[PDB]
């Protein structure tokens, strides 16, 4: 049987890569080329297209901020599981100025206004989430590794879940 | 629908089935808020339109500025070919 | 204690080959439904292709000589020249 | 695939259990083990099977009444005399085997020898003394004053063995249990409890010598043997539907769901066991540090997600075995609308035997199962139940290594191929008892032992 | 001025600025420099020894 | 009463998502082959036979006009 | 061999709340013991489906939570 | 159904910050229905056996015929108008990034809507009708016997004509069918907003959306009568009001103006095949646009510099359609083409840190 000498060859390759560091944690020296193209390249790039580029779209996006009143992180949205999965966590001194931001924000773009002048002079890149991103993150990634490390064979459509794995019910156009 | 802790409900009655989709939205207030309001037949219906008109086209007009440039460009691009399609015919043709 | 700690943290490292491999497993499952998917296939397409390849496909048990007595083609039943 | 050997230098390290044929007939088996407790008894095989129809429950009456007097003492000596040496008779009989056992200090096995020994040769069997028990084992008889784990245990073998002995309950019917006599009950002693058919376990502080030599002495006028028994042709399996429907015992209902297994003695015993460890135990009243939404246990796991209620308050495997056939199955406990989903769920799990087993759930499964069977050898009342159970079921007593060199080969694989001969598309029996509703014909739940899939 | 570095992301795409993302952490993280006032959360806690004191 | 308390989810909170999965690996293999497909047809088909022609020049491998395969 | 124990471990202290090995009676029979052993008063064999969680059934409680909803709320449409 | 028409347009709520380009969709569900209803009557009086004669038919004999011949054809340019201003929305909001359902349920209707009109073209049996199918059907002459089964003929006749009218009279109604799995998606995820984040500032659909959807839709209905009556812009080719010829080609053989854009990567492109996958890359990539991503963010309200290059590249492929084939339009035609690759390339690719 074929899938037999396959899976003893899948078996013994992990087997030879177990403890690998990963490439990022590895201390890796530039190639003599890849210098080269760094030291001509790169800082005519920088100068000419790619710093001005990103500069002239990074203030925008700071302007845009500060005319809705809000932060960076309060731009995510909670349709990503990580982001709904941390805002389970962030303790309600946070929550309660993210939610009134928020919903400034909305009157204020939904009003075609913008904040006021007196009330713009605040960093909105301050990372107050990361936190608990982190946290959510290691969270998923565990679940991730303890209890979905296999396709499972569920019986399908029943209970109001398709079986494939979802876990609301009526979640989908077929469990309607 | 929003989150499970938005959606999550504090009473027990049970959702009507004509409002599922109105209890799908439902968020989760922190802190309170207080809303208010005043019924249409009691205020001015148009004014705001005209309050608002210098601001709204002033922040619409900045912000398309972004495709100057861009639609310069183009622009450039489409006399380029245009007097180069000119010049190729009555080479090829004209005497 | 620490050295528990890393065998219980690294013994999920390789959660990527894990689950390849269980999907290579389904994939393994699936494969015998080829043997009724192919000559499904070929059962629903044999009108499309030549009469040299319909008895090279059935291995010489299919010639013209098996067309039906009443050919779709009138014109052509018992050969392509008719009966006689 | 093969991982290694999970066999141990510890488990070598036991101390070995001597069994010797006197020269009646009797075995007598011993293990060693540095306690201050013993455990001696005589495990005998006879049981409800070897009874006939008119005589079902001579058995279970006989058990009952074999300690309440002898011909030598009278039932308020033997119990002081038990209480005075600090000890306490015990004693079962089920369908294939009985046992009579006393939990003694060391100071007492021998003088327990002697009165297990005179209360199974001389039983004083006192008319009154039978007609009281009457009256208990009649109450008993009754299914108000049962348990319904009890009901769907003698149930599930009324309907699989419809043509065989093993169909006969133990307490036996109350037509019979009104009739018997000391004479039933004198036939039986003569013609079951026979040397050839004895095992005397001694667990503890024992000397193999000595408890041989005691066992002769005390043992020496017992019956040598009985005639063979007969001949019969392998128990037929019906696949048959016994359920009672009575939605005036509240919410809760009572399934059981068998399949045919295989003999103590057959080569796929021990991929039984482990089929029955996979699939498991489950209770909402005592999940464990595991929630039941993040189990291991995948029959668990999606039974848990059920309607974000859980549709199994409480089921267990089982795995049954004879002389010559098996029951290997599920029992459920669980909410009257819950039926149909729990039902389907443990089907579909053991169904997924045949299909789509992981390395992962075998392995955990087999240290699941160790850790039961090496925990029950804890105490000598353990041991010597594991001796005379095994000695009668195989003729020899499998040591902890054993077990673990044969259950090494056993995996996902070997799983998967005794399932696909025995299990797949094969034929189920269900019983049941309680508002049931929603429990299918049998033939609807009988589709469910295949899949479309794969 | 903002503290946001805006040429954080590199290589071809279209441009974005953000703080996040959904990568897996290895089982042995990088020890945080908390004494700098680098942040401590989720991988670089658990499985490092940054937290602990003398 | 009061803000409810902090707790997180019982997950896994993502699968199911499948079909998203298929429609990615197949709209991508498409694609794949049709890059291929134009580049070889579009740019390195007619350079090819540009090439054939120049080594014919040298006429020592001049295909047979009478072969009449 | 055969298995002497229930599949489902207790995992539940066997002495009771201030009893000890000595004063706790003989824990084999004992009525208060948890680890009596049953009496077979219809015969031997039951205890393989036996459930041995002293708390009764309390049936359709949920077990199902991930957190999605407060006790006594009833989800619809499981929303 | 009264119970599930009161959740999904009563009490259905939405966002208050939307623009009127959120009016876009309802405008297509609209004038969907006009175009289903005013072609079931033009059937009662259509003769298939000859859709030239059909037609002056309607438009001399039958009472108000010119209504429904005219309100047909300029309403079938209005749906395309409205549905690629819906499908430009999208892809300037990004809406596709979390709503992807309801990204793959559009492009379904948008797939369906493709065969739809260009079917219908042919039945109006003109110059450019004949010479439009006979092109395109050529582009299957490698698949072997498939041209025979498709046109029942060796050159497209009547025959034709029969066969593809039933794909027009029935495919239709599978698209409003399709709608439903659109609409059922949409109010499951719900909708995005201006803003990138999730507010709470919905209001009831009835009272509010539908009060402004009616006012978009009328003042679109203002513009629709003018070209409806007097034909403001040329949105159909007169060459199709010429007899059919079978030994004449036209002057020019193109589609509507809103097939122009796939007509030009045809014409531009050497070989016929890779012109056929070119087309097939460009309809079939937009759907996986996000699917690289590994941010946690939706790149959305930023300069859109990337969106107003595509958008502008689709109307200059479509002007390129327009121009006879002179060598120097095929070069900044093919220049394009790679232009557009690229900018596709930077919408799939994740970004590296630095
Ligand atoms: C770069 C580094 C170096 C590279 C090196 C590469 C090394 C590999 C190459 C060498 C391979 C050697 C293989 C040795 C084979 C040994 C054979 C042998 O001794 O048998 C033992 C061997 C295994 O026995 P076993 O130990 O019991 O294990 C059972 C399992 O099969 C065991 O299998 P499993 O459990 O492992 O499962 C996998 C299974 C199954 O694996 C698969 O099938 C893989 C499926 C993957 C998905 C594929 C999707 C479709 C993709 C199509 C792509 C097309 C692209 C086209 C491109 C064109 C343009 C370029 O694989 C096999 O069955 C093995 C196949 C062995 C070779 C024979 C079949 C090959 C294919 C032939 C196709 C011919 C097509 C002709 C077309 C003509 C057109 C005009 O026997 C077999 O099972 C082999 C036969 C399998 C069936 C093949 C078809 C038979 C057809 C019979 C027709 C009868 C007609 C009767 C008519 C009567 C009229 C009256
Ligand atoms: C020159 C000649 C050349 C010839 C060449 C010939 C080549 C032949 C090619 C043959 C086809 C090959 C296709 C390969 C695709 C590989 C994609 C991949 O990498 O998948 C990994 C990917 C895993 O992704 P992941 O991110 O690691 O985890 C996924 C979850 O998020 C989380 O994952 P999880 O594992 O945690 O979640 C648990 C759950 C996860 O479950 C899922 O992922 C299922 C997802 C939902 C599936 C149902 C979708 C709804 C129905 C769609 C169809 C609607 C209309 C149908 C009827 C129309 C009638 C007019 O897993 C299970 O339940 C395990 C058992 C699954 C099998 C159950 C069997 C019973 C159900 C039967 C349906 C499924 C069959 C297997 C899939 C078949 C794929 C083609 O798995 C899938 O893609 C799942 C299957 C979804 C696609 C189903 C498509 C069905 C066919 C539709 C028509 C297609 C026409 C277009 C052309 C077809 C030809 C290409
Ligand atoms: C270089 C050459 C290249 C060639 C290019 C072409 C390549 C060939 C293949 C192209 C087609 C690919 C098909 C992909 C299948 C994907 C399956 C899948 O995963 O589905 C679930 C999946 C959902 O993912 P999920 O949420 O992860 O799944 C978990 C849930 O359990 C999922 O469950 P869920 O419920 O959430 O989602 C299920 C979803 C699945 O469905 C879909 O999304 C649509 C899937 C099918 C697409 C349509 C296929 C059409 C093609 C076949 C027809 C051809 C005819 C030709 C004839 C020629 C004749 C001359 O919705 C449905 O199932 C809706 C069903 C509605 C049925 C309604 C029927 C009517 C009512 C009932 C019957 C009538 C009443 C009774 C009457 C009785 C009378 C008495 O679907 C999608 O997300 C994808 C949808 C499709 C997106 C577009 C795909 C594009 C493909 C790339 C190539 C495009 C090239 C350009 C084409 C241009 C055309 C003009
Ligand atoms: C590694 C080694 C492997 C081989 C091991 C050795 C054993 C197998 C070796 C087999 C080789 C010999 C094959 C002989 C083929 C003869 C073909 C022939 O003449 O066809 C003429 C036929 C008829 O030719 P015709 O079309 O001109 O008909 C003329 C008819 N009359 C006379 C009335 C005017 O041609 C065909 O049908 C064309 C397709 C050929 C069939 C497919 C290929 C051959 C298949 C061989 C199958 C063998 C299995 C046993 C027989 C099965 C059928 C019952
Ligand atoms: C050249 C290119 C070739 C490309 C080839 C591509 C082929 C693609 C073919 C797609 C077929 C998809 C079939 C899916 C069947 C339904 C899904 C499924 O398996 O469900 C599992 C599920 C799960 O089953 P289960 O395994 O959980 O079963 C539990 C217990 N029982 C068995 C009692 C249910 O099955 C069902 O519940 C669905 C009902 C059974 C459906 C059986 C198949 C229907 C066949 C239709 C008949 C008509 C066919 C005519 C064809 C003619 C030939 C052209
Ligand atoms: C030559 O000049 C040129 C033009 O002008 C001529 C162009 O227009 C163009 C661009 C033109 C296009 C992009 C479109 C061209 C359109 C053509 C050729 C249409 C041809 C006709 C058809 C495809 C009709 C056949 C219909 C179908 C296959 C259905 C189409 C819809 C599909 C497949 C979506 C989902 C499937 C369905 C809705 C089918 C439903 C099926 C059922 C209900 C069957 C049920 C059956 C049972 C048993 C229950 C170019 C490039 C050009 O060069
Ligand atoms: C889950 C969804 C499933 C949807 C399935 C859709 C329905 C499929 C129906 C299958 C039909 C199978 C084909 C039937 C062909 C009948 C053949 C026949 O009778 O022949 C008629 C007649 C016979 O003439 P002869 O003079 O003998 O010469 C012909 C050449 N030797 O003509 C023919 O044979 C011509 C046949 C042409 C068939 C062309 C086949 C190729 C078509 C490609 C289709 C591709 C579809 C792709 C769909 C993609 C969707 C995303
Ligand atoms: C989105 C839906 C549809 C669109 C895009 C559409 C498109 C068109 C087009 C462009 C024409 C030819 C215009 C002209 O003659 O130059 C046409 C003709 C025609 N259509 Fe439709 N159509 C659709 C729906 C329908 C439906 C549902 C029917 C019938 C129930 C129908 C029946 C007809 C008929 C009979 C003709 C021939 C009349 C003609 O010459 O215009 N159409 N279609
Ligand atoms: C017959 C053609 C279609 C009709 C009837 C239609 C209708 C609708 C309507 C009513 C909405 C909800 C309100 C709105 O946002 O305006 C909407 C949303 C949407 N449609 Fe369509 N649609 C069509 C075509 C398409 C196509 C081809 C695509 C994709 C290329 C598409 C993608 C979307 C998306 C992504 C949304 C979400 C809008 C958002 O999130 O704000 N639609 N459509």
């Amino acid at each position: 049987s074929f899938h037999r000498a396959f899976a003893r060859v899948v078996c013994n390759y992990n087997k030879s890569i177990e403890g690998s560091v990963p490439w990022y944690q590895v201390k890796r020296e530039k190639s003599p080329f890849q210098q080269v193209w760094d030291e001509v390249f790169t800082p005519i790039w920088f100068k000419l297209v790619k710093g001005p580029y990103e500069r002239w779209e990074y203030n925008a996006l700071v302007a845009r901020y500060r005319g809705m009143g809000i932060m960076a992180d309060d731009a995510m949205n909670d349709k990503d599981m990580i982001v709904e999965r941390a805002l389970d966590i962030i303790p309600e001194d946070i929550r309660i100025q993210r939610y009134r931001r928020m919903m400034r924000g909305a009157v204020l773009a939904g009003r075609k206004l913008h904040l006021p002048l007196e009330l713009q002079n605040y960093d909105p890149m301050v990372p107050y989430m990361a936190p608990y991103i982190e946290e959510a993150k290691f969270q998923m990634q565990e679940e991730q590794e303890l209890l979905a490390y296999h396709p499972w064979d569920r019986r399908l459509y029943t209970a109001g879940v398709s079986g494939f794995g979802e876990t609301s019910m009526h979640s989908t156009f077929l469990t309607m | 629908p929003n989150t499970k802790r938005d959606i999550r409900r504090l009473g027990s009655y049970p959702v009507p089935p004509e409002s599922k989709n109105f209890w799908r939205g439902r968020f989760q207030v922190p802190g309170g808020q207080i809303q208010q309001g005043v019924s249409p037949m009691q205020q001015k219906i148009f004014f705001q339109w005209w309050w608002n008109l210098p601001t709204r086209y002033f922040w619409r007009f900045t912000k398309w500025s972004d495709f100057l440039i861009p639609s310069l460009m183009w622009y450039t691009g489409f006399l380029m070919c245009k007097n180069d399609v000119e010049e190729g015919t009555r080479s090829r043709y004209w005497y | 204690t620490l050295a528990v700690y890393h065998r219980l943290w690294g013994m999920t490292e390789q959660f990527a080959a894990r689950k390849k491999w269980g999907w290579r497993q389904v994939y393994h499952r699936m494969l015998p439904f080829q043997i009724a998917l192919y000559p499904s296939l070929m059962w629903y397409l044999f009108g499309w292709f030549d009469d040299p390849y319909k008895e090279a496909m059935t291995l010489g048990i299919w010639n013209v000589s098996k067309r039906s007595l009443y050919f779709w083609d009138p014109l052509r039943s018992g050969g392509d020249k008719g009966w006689y | 695939y093969y991982w290694g050997s999970t066999v141990t230098t510890e488990m070598h390290n036991v101390s070995p259990t001597q069994v010797t044929r006197l020269p009646n007939g009797m075995r007598v088996a011993t293990q060693f083990s540095y306690t201050d407790s013993a455990t001696v008894g005589l495990w005998i095989d006879a049981g409800a099977r070897y009874e006939t129809k008119e005589s079902n429950g001579t058995a279970h009456f006989l058990e009952r009444v074999l300690y309440l007097g002898t011909k030598n003492r009278s039932r308020d000596q033997l119990e002081t005399e038990v209480e005075n040496l600090g000890a306490n008779l015990n004693s079962y009989t089920g369908r294939e085997q009985t046992a009579f056992y006393a939990k003694t200090t060391k100071d007492g096995i021998l003088p327990c020898i002697d009165i297990l020994a005179d209360c199974i040769l001389n039983p004083k069997l006192d008319g009154d003394e039978i007609e009281k028990e009457r009256v208990r084992i009649t109450q008993d008889l009754q299914a108000v004053n049962q348990s319904y784990e009890e009901l769907l245990y003698d149930k599930v073998h009324t309907a699989c063995y419809r043509d065989c002995s093993l169909g006969q309950t133990v307490i036996g019917p109350e037509e019979n249990v009104a009739t018997i006599k000391r004479d039933h009950m004198v036939n039986y002693l003569y013609n079951n409890f026979t040397a050839d058919r004895m095992v005397l376990v001694a667990v503890g502080p024992v000397d193999h010598a000595q408890i041989v030599k005691e066992a002769e002495k005390k043992f020496a006028n017992i019956r040598p043997t009985a005639g063979p028994r007969m001949l019969e042709e392998k128990p037929y399996f019906c696949a048959s539907e016994l359920v009672y429907r009575n939605d005036d015992m509240g919410p809760t209902a009572h399934i059981a769901i068998a399949y045919e297994g295989v003999p103590w003695r057959s080569p796929d015993y021990i991929t039984f066991m482990l089929m029955n460890a996979i699939i498991g135990s489950y209770d909402k009243k005592n999940e464990g540090l595991v929630p039941g939404l993040q189990s291991a246990n995948r029959i668990t796991q999606t039974g848990a997600t059920r309607m974000d209620v859980g549709c199994f308050d409480y089921y267990t495997g089982f795995n049954i075995a004879y002389k010559d056939t098996g029951l290997f199955g599920f029992y459920i406990a669980t909410d009257e609308v819950a039926v149909e989903h729990a039902v389907g769920d443990l089907m579909f799990g053991v169904t997924s035997f045949s299909y789509s087993l992981t390395e992962e759930e075998v392995m955990k499964a087999k240290r699941e199962l160790k850790t039961n069977f090496f925990s029950g050898l804890d105490n000598t009342t353990g041991v010597a139940e594991d001796i005379g159970r095994q000695i009668l079921a195989y003729g020899r007593r499998l040591s902890p290594a054993e077990f673990v060199e044969r259950l090494d080969q056993i995996d996902s694989q070997e799983v998967q191929r005794v399932a696909w001969n025995r299990l797949h598309d094969a034929e189920i029996t269900m019983t049941g008892v309680g508002p049931l509703h929603g429990l299918l014909q049998l033939w609807d739940l009988r589709r469910q032992t295949w899949w479309w899939r794969y | 001025k903002t503290r946001g570095d805006p040429h954080i992301m590199r290589g071809w795409g279209e441009y974005v600025y953000c703080h996040y993302e959904h990568l897996r952490e290895p089982v042995f993280p990088r020890k945080p420099d908390v004494a700098k006032g680098e942040l401590a959360a989720g991988a670089n806690v658990t499985r490092t020894d940054v937290w602990k004191r003398e | 009463i009061g803000p409810p308390l902090r707790t997180a989810q019982i997950g896994p909170t993502v699968g199911g998502n499948g079909g998203r999965t298929f429609v990615l690996y197949l709209t991508t293999t498409i694609n794949v082959l049709i890059a291929f497909q134009v580049s070889w047809a579009c740019y390195l088909q007619p350079r090819w036979r540009s090439f054939r022609s120049d080594m014919l020049e040298k006429f020592p491998s001049l295909q047979p006009d009478m072969d009449e395969k | 061999p055969p298995i002497q124990k229930p599949l489902l471990p207790s995992g539940r202290a066997v002495l009771k709340h201030g009893r000890s090995m000595l004063c706790s009676g003989n824990l084999s029979y004992d009525v208060n013991s948890t680890i009596k052993a049953p009496e077979c008063k219809r015969g031997m064999g039951f205890t393989q489906f036996k459930r041995f969680t002293p708390v009764p059934i309390e049936s359709g409680v949920s077990v199902g939570n991930r957190g999605w909803f407060f006790p006594g709320v009833i989800p619809y449409q499981g929303h | 159904f009264i119970l599930i028409i009161k959740d999904n347009i009563i009490l259905y709520n939405i966002n208050d910050s939307i623009n009127y380009l959120w009016n876009i969709g309802y405008i297509i569900m609209v004038v969907m229905i006009v175009q289903v209803i005013t072609g079931i009557i033009i059937n009662l009086y259509m003769n298939i056996n000859n859709g030239y004669k059909g037609i002056i038919y309607i438009i001399k004999e039958i009472y108000y015929g010119y209504i429904l011949r005219y309100i047909h054809n300029n309403n079938s340019t209005l749906i395309y108008v409205v549905v690629y201003l819906h499908i430009i929305r999208n892809l300037y909001y990004k809406t596709y990034y979390y709503n992807i359902l309801i990204w793959y349920s559009g492009m379904i209707m948008l797939y369906q809507l493709i065969i739809i009109g260009f079917i219908g073209y042919i039945l109006g049996w003109g110059q450019l009708s004949y010479w439009g199918i006979t092109v395109i059907i050529n582009l299957i002459s490698g698949i072997p016997y498939l041209i025979l089964l498709i046109s029942g003929n060796y050159y497209i006749t009547i025959v034709t004509i029969k066969r593809l009218y039933i794909v027009h009279f029935i495919l239709p109604i599978i698209l409003i069918y399709v709608e439903i799995i659109h609409v059922y998606y949409i109010h499951y995820l719900i909708n995005n907003n201006i803003v990138e984040y999730n507010v709470n500032n919905k209001i009831i659909f009835n009272n509010y959306i539908l009060v402004k959807d009616n006012n978009g839709i009328i003042f679109i209905l203002n513009i629709f009568i003018l070209e409806l009556n007097n034909n403001i812009f040329i949105i159909a080719d007169n060459d199709n009001l010429i007899e059919i010829n079978i030994l004449v080609t036209p002057i020019h053989i193109i589609p509507e103006w809103y097939y122009l854009y796939w007509y030009s990567i045809l014409k531009l492109l050497p070989n016929k095949y890779s012109g056929l996958y070119i087309v097939v890359n460009s309809i079939s990539i937009i759907n996986i646009l996000s699917e690289y991503k590994i941010v946690i963010s939706e790149y959305k309200n930023y300069k859109n510099i990337i969106w107003y290059n595509q958008i502008i590249q689709y109307i200059s492929m479509i002007y390129i359609g327009i121009q006879l084939p002179i060598i120097e339009y095929i070069n900044y035609g093919r220049y394009i083409i790679i232009f557009n690759i690229l900018l596709l390339i930077m919408y799939l690719y994740p970004k590296k840190k630095k």
